[PDB]
C-alpha cells in the first residue's frame, strides 16, 4: 500500500510561519501529483494547493500569497512553506497523492495557530 | 494563389492535443478578413501582431497547428501560460508571434456515451519546450519500482482520454483551436496578406 | 464557484440497509466527481471516481450514478465499518476542486 508520510506540524503564533513536510516510500514525489488539503477541527476538507509532476503549482484564491509549495527532488520529498498564519489556519494538513483513478492520503498533522 | 487557411479551419477532423497537427502555409496569398469575420470563432486572440494589421505584414512561413481541447483548457493557450496542456501536450513561448483562434465544436466532437478518441498527456517526466510535440505512449514510471513498461500499480500510461458528450457544461466541451504562428527567417518572404 | 450541497446531513439507518446518498452541485460538472470515505480520525480514502468508478480495493457494494448536476452514492448493504463520513468533491480541476460538508452516517 501507498504510504506518505507528513510531518513539521504543532504550534506556532500568530502571525508566524512554518513549514510542513511530506514523503513517500514506494513512490517518487517528483513524478506526482501531490496536493496539500486541510481539514479545520469539524468543518469540511479544503484544498489548499498542487504541485504537478512538471513542477506547476496552482493555489486557491483565499491562500494566495501566504502558501508555496515546492518539491526537492533529491531528497524526494514534498514542502508545504505557510506566511502570516491566522487563527482560522488552524487543521489537519493531508499530503495527498492524486493519480486519474487512486488519491492516496497520509495521516496528517496538526497545525495549531494560537497564544 | 489563395491560402488553405479555409481547409484548415474546416477540416473534418482534427487531431489529438498531445498530437497537434500543423500544417505550413507558404508561397502563398492571405486573407485574414474571412477568418476575422466569420462568426463562430469567437475567442480570438493575438500577440505581438493586431487582428487589424495582419493583412498588411508578410512572413517567411505561416505554420497552423490545430488540435482539440477542453473548453476551460482554451485558456492554457496562450504565452507564458501554465497547466495541464500548457506543460505537457501544447506549449507557446513567452516571445510568441502569431495568435490562437478557438470555437466550441460540441455539435460535431461530442458524442452521446462519451467521444474517447481525444486524447490528451497528462504525466510527462518535464514540460515540453514550445512548439514540442511528444506522441510516445511508453508507460510512465511514476513509483519507485519499475514495472518494465507494462501498466501496473504506480505507473500507467501517460494519455488520458476527454471523453466528450453532448451535455456538461461550457468548459468541458469540446473546442476545436487553431494556433496561427507567424515565422521570420530573413529569408523571402512567401506570403503576403493582401 | 462550485459548491456542492451534500443531502442528507446524518443519514441514520440499521445494519444491513441500503445507504443511498446524494450530492448537488452549483454548475454541470459534468461525470467529474469524487467521493470520499473517512473514518473518524482517519484520513480520507478514496471510493468512486468520475462519478461511476469503484475505487481498487473498495468491496463491490459501493456503487456511484448520476451526472452533470445531481449525484448519488449508493451502498448495497451496511456493514458495520461502513458507518463513516461521506465527502463528495467535484474535479472539473483536476486535482483540483471543492469538497461537499459531508454526510456522517449513525444511528446508536
Amino acid at each position: 500500500e501507498v504510504q506518505v508520510v507528513e510531518s513539521g506540524g504543532g504550534l506556532i503564533q500568530p502571525g508566524g510561519s512554518l513549514r510542513l513536510s511530506c514523503t513517500a516510500s514506494e513512490l517518487i514525489i517528483s513524478r506526482n501529483y501531490m496536493s496539500w488539503v486541510r481539514q479545520a477541527p469539524g468543518k469540511g476538507l479544503e484544498w489548499l494547493s498542487v504541485i504537478y509532476p512538471g513542477g506547476s503549482s496552482f493555489y486557491t484564491d483565499s491562500l494566495k500569497g501566504r502558501f508555496t509549495i515546492s518539491v526537492d527532488n533529491s531528497k524526494n520529498t514534498l514542502y508545504l512553506q505557510m506566511n502570516r498564519l491566522g487563527v482560522e489556519d488552524t487543521a489537519i494538513y493531508y499530503c495527498v497523492r492524486d493519480a486519474p483513478s487512486e488519491s492516496d492520503w497520509g495521516q496528517g498533522t496538526l497545525v495549531t495557530v494560537s497564544s | 494563389n489563395l491560402c488553405p487557411f479555409h481547409e484548415v479551419f474546416n477540416a473534418t477532423t482534427f487531431a489529438s492535443v498531445y498530437a497537434w497537427n500543423r500544417k505550413r502555409i507558404s508561397n502563398c496569398v492571405a486573407d485574414y478578413s474571412v477568418i476575422y469575420n466569420f462568426a463562430p470563432f469567437f475567442a480570438f486572440k493575438c500577440y505581438g501582431v493586431s487582428p487589424t494589421k495582419l493583412n498588411d505584414l508578410c512572413f517567411t512561413n505561416v505554420y497552423a497547428d490545430s488540435f482539440v481541447i477542453r473548453g476551460n483548457e482554451v485558456s492554457q493557450i496562450a504565452p507564458g501560460q501554465t497547466g495541464n496542456i500548457a506543460d505537457y501536450n501544447y506549449k507557446l513561448p513567452d516571445d510568441f508571434t502569431g495568435c490562437v483562434i478557438a470555437w466550441n465544436s460540441n455539435k460535431l466532437d461530442s458524442k452521446p456515451s462519451g467521444n474517447y478518441n481525444y486524447l490528451y498527456r497528462f504525466l510527462r517526466k518535464s514540460k515540453l519546450k514550445p512548439f514540442e510535440r511528444d506522441i510516445s505512449t511508453e508507460i510512465y514510471q511514476v513509483g519507485n519500482k519499475p514495472c518494465n513498461g507494462v501498466a501496473g500499480p504506480n505507473c500507467y500510461s501517460p494519455l488520458q482520454s476527454y471523453g466528450f458528450r453532448p451535455t456538461y457544461g461550457v468548459g468541458h466541451q469540446p473546442y476545436r483551436v487553431v494556433v496561427l504562428s507567424f515565422e521570420l527567417l530573413h529569408a523571402p518572404a512567401t506570403v503576403c496578406g493582401p | 464557484e462550485i459548491v456542492l450541497t451534500q443531502s442528507p446531513a446524518t443519514l441514520s439507518l440499521f445494519p444491513g440497509e441500503r445507504a443511498t446518498l446524494s450530492c448537488r452541485a452549483s454548475q454541470n460538472i459534468g461525470h467529474f466527481l469524487t467521493w470520499y470515505q473517512q473514518k473518524p480520525g482517519q484520513a480520507p480514502r478514496l471510493l468512486i471516481y468520475d462519478a461511476s468508478n469503484r475505487a481498487t480495493g473498495v468491496p463491490a457494494r459501493f456503487s456511484g450514478s448520476g451526472s452533470e448536476t445531481e449525484f448519488t452514492l449508493t451502498i448495497s448493504s451496511l456493514g458495520p465499518e461502513d458507518f463513516a463520513v461521506y465527502y463528495c468533491q467535484e474535479r472539473s480541476d483536476w486535482p483540483r476542486g471543492t469538497f461537499g460538508q459531508g454526510t456522517k452516517v449513525e444511528i446508536k
